[PDB]
């Protein structure tokens, strides 16, 4: 059975570089090559470079000329990437695949087949609770929570400490290139409400031991 | 290809098959059998010490290459000429089969004194009309 | 492809330098293909291999249609000019046993 | 280091302290037609072309990169070609 | 950006045929092979077509592969429940000297299509009283979970500064997702009018503020 | 090229304007428009060190210069061929609008049963005669 085995998830402050393993079982790894695909959280996939488990000969993609290097291990069956100089964009599932082609110029008139389970390597966050701002309302009327640069994940969101629940979405994090998380949540209510009856978004971030009560008020101008 | 006959008994129309069979194909066998030798690197070669020496390997394979190709075009060239110049034999085995009761029109027709229905001209077709039938000069 | 396949872990050079454990049937081809421009040893003893041509021998070897290691030697290096000689081995070159 | 010789001829060597004497060597005979590729060579094909790889013959000529190949093949042209196979174009009357 | 261009969306009622086409150029699909690559959420890319038009073992016929000058495209036909994942198609490009991917197209074979509500927050004060400034576009209610964000200063793109979540299933099995643009309070005073436009089954929905209104 | 009138009506002289339109200069852009590889010295050379390879490059240019001379002369032998051979269909064209109402000489030349004059023969070489006018058979 063809495997391939990745070292465990990885997290470096930007700078510093990694070096990712791949084991190889159940082919001859001296006639096939790897390469090392990579995938940012949510978007596309990204080709890095291929090296040959027979000569140790490397091709890897102009954008990450310089700053990676590919080698192996013929005593192992093993394969290496290393990423030096790690920025945000580095943020990634790394995929080792058997490359089927293992000598003459690499040109991609071979492909590469299966893939490995996939290695994350995370490039600096130290616990850090939110900030939250009101978003004020504008008969629907609409009214919400921003709730800002915080880590690590959850934060809990509730209205009027529980009272307020029809209506009520609060939506998944996004998590900036920065390292940090932030959320929104909202509320639908009647038009005519406003003025008369006051609205708070309870904040709970337990990582951080942050709870924060935010008054939500109509602006003046 | 084939031949067609007027007048007021309608329209015939019938074909001809050893026109049909003679036309193209052996052409094509014939540009098929063409054989050329390799061009594959040359053994005592060596990348890094010997440059110059590969430089004009390179050149010769060029050249090969661009020589073989002009010679091809011509036989192409050619064969096409032969194809589309010989399409006018038709007319002559027609006339063949008639005596002086035609006329040459030089439109790649002829006008016969008799009239000639479908059966009559399937017979012309397969080359087996000759007319005593309707009376007029044999050749 | 291959100088000799069933060499395993060895490279085209490995099996033409003679490293231990690369030995083999090297076949017969009248077609080769060339598949290491700048082609590799696999390990043995470290070698300087750019101050010399010997990085295209297996290459050079690929171009013929029958090749072969031989048998025997072609000169005794025990008696050879210089005084008697103890024949040199080093680790990283283990053979058949290891060693 | 190696050095070759020929076909009957012998050789000679100068040294001092530290020489590697050759004791096996290589014997070769015969020629091998050479070409750039990269394995593994997957199945069988009629042509092997330095470019493309495996090819099979299918037309008598080929257009495209031109370099060394080995086996039956198409033979390389300039401008890809027509056989006429009809007649010449006539406006209706 | 990416150098293939795959839809971003496909989708069709289960049993029917449904295409995912795949648009490059000379240098890559026009010269070279397509490889097609079928991923689950949270798993690795399987090969589900090789060489253009070939199946690996495992790959029913259902899924057939095709390509046409510079164009590809991948046709799973008979549709099934477990189908749905994303779709990425890959060639080697002589121009860029590496393997390129499209950028993925998710397939969604259970629901009548849903266009997506959008709702655009302007900064609050307070943000803006601690000299930051934040554009928050939240977009709900909409099947199947594919859109994509693009945000505009008066009437001119921005890309800069622009975070947006993958969406994300919701309460009743629609779908929701989330678009942030950090600006400098310098920068938000500076536009007559922002705005975030949600495009969905080729179809945009847009929403704009203005910083002095209230 | 033309067409000649003769007859107690003194001798007619007329020209027809496609056979000249038709008259080489194609042909000529046909044989200008072939191209060919550059040969120049070759970089690695170096006139001192290596001479050898420098006579056989000397030799792979000459042979260059033959082999596509001798290519070009045939282009050129086949087309002047051609432009000679094909000086006889102004004949049938001629043919073409009388009816049976002369024979073929096969001088390139016909007796028609009446007189043309030149403004007769001006409409011939516009292709608009065809004689009802002088009643006689119509093709
Ligand atoms: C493999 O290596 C071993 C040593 O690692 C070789 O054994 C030596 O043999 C020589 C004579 O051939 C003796 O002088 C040494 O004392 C041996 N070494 C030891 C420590 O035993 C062995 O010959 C090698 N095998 C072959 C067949 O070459
Ligand atoms: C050239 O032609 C032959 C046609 O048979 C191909 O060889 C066959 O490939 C298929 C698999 O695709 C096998 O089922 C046959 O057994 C093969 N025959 C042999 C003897 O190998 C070959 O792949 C073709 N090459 C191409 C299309 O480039
Ligand atoms: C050239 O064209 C002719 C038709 O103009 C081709 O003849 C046809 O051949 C097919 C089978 O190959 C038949 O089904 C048709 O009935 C044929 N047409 C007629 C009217 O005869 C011919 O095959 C072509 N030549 C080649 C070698 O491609």
């Amino acid at each position: 059975q063809v495997q391939l085995v990745q070292s465990g998830a990885e997290v470096k402050k930007p700078g510093a570089s990694v070096r990712v393993s791949c084991r190889a079982s159940g082919y001859i790894f001296t006639e096939s090559g790897i390469t090392w695909v990579r995938q940012a959280p949510g978007q596309g996939l990204e080709w890095m470079g291929w090296i040959s488990g027979y000569s140790g000969d490397t091709k890897y993609a102009q954008k990450l000329q310089g700053r990676v290097t590919m080698t192996k291990d013929t005593s192992t069956t093993t394969a290496y990437m290393e990423l030096r100089s790690l920025r945000y964009d580095d943020t990634a599932v790394y995929y080792c695949a058997r490359d089927v082609q293992y000598s003459g110029s690499y040109l991609g008139a071979y492909y590469f087949d299966y893939w490995s389970p996939g290695t994350l390597v995370t490039v600096s966050a130290s616990t850090k609770g939110p900030s939250v701002f009101p978003l004020a309302p504008s008969g629907t009327a609409a009214l919400g929570c921003l709730v800002k640069d915080y880590f690590p994940e959850p934060v809990t969101v509730s209205w009027n400490s529980g009272a307020l629940t029809s209506g009520v979405h609060t939506f998944p994090a996004v998590l900036q290139s920065s390292g940090l998380y932030s959320l929104s949540s909202v509320v639908t209510v009647p038009s005519s409400s406003l003025g008369t009856q006051t609205y708070i978004c309870n904040v709970n971030h337990k990582p951080s031991n942050t709870k924060v009560d935010k008054r939500v008020e109509p602006k003046s101008c | 290809h084939g031949y067609t006959s007027h007048g007021a008994h309608g329209v015939a129309v019938a074909a001809d098959l050893k026109s049909t069979q003679e036309a193209i194909t052996k052409n094509l066998n014939s540009l098929s059998e063409l054989e050329v030798k390799n061009l594959q690197r040359l053994s005592g070669a060596m990348d890094e010490l010997h440059n110059e020496i590969l430089e004009l390997d390179e050149k010769v394979d060029d050249l090969r290459a661009d020589t073989i190709s002009s010679q091809i075009e011509l036989a192409v060239l050619l064969s096409n000429e032969g194809i589309i110049n010989s399409e006018l034999a038709l007319e002559r085995k027609l006339k063949k089969m008639l005596g002086p009761s035609a006329v040459e029109i030089g439109n790649g027709c002829f006008e016969t004194k008799h009239k000639c229905n479908q059966t009559c001209l399937d017979r012309i077709a397969a080359g087996t009309f000759d007319a005593g039938e309707f009376s007029l000069p044999t050749f | 492809g291959k100088l000799c396949p069933k060499c395993l872990n060895c490279t085209d050079l490995d099996v033409a330098l003679g490293r231990p454990k690369c030995t083999g049937k090297i076949p017969s081809a009248r077609v080769s293909i060339l598949h290491e421009v700048r082609p590799v040893t696999s390990g043995c003893f470290p070698i300087m291999h750019d101050r010399t041509k010997i990085r295209q021998l297996p290459n050079l070897l690929r171009g013929y249609e029958h090749i072969r290691l031989s048998t025997h030697n072609v000169i005794n290096a025990e008696n050879a000019p210089g005084g008697p000689y103890k024949i040199g081995t080093s680790g990283s070159c283990p053979n058949i046993t290891n060693g | 280091d190696y050095m070759v010789q020929k076909s009957g001829k012998t050789g000679t060597i100068t040294y001092q302290r530290g020489i590697l004497l050759p004791q096996k060597v290589w014997c070769a005979s015969g020629r091998s037609k050479v070409i750039k590729g990269s394995l593994p060579l997957i199945g069988e094909a009629d042509c092997l072309h330095e470019k493309y790889g495996g090819l099979n013959k299918s037309k008598p000529y080929y257009t495209g990169e031109h370099a060394k190949a080995i086996g039956n093949c198409p033979i390389w042209v300039k401008t890809p070609l027509k056989l006429a196979n009809g007649t010449k174009y006539r406006p209706p009357a | 950006q990416s150098v293939l261009t795959q839809p971003p969306s496909a989708s069709g009622t289960p049993g029917q045929r449904v295409t995912i086409s795949c648009s490059g150029s000379s240098s890559n699909i026009g010269t070279n092979y397509v490889y097609w690559y079928q991923q689950f959420p949270g798993t690795a890319p399987k090969l589900l077509i090789y060489r253009s038009y070939q199946r690996p073992s495992g790959v029913p016929d259902r899924f057939s592969g095709s390509k046409s000058g510079s164009s590809a495209s991948l046709a799973i036909s008979g549709l099934q429940s477990e189908d749905e994942a994303d779709y990425y198609c890959a060639t080697w490009d002589d121009s860029l000297n590496g393997w390129v991917f499209g950028g993925g197209t998710k397939l969604t074979v259970r629901q009548p299509k849903a266009a997506p509500s959008v709702t655009l927050f302007p900064p609050s004060s307070e943000e803006l009283q601690a000299n930051k400034a934040t554009l928050v576009c939240l977009i709900s209610d909409f099947y199947p979970g594919a859109v994509t964000v693009a945000w505009k200063a008066d009437s001119s793109p921005v890309k800069a500064g622009v975070e947006t979540t993958t969406p994300s299933k919701q309460s009743n099995n629609k779908y929701a997702a989330s678009s942030y643009l950090s600006l400098t309070p310098e920068q938000w005073k500076s536009h007559r009018s922002y705005s975030c436009q949600v495009t969905h089954e080729g179809s945009t929905v847009e929403k704009t503020v203005a910083p002095t209104e209230c």
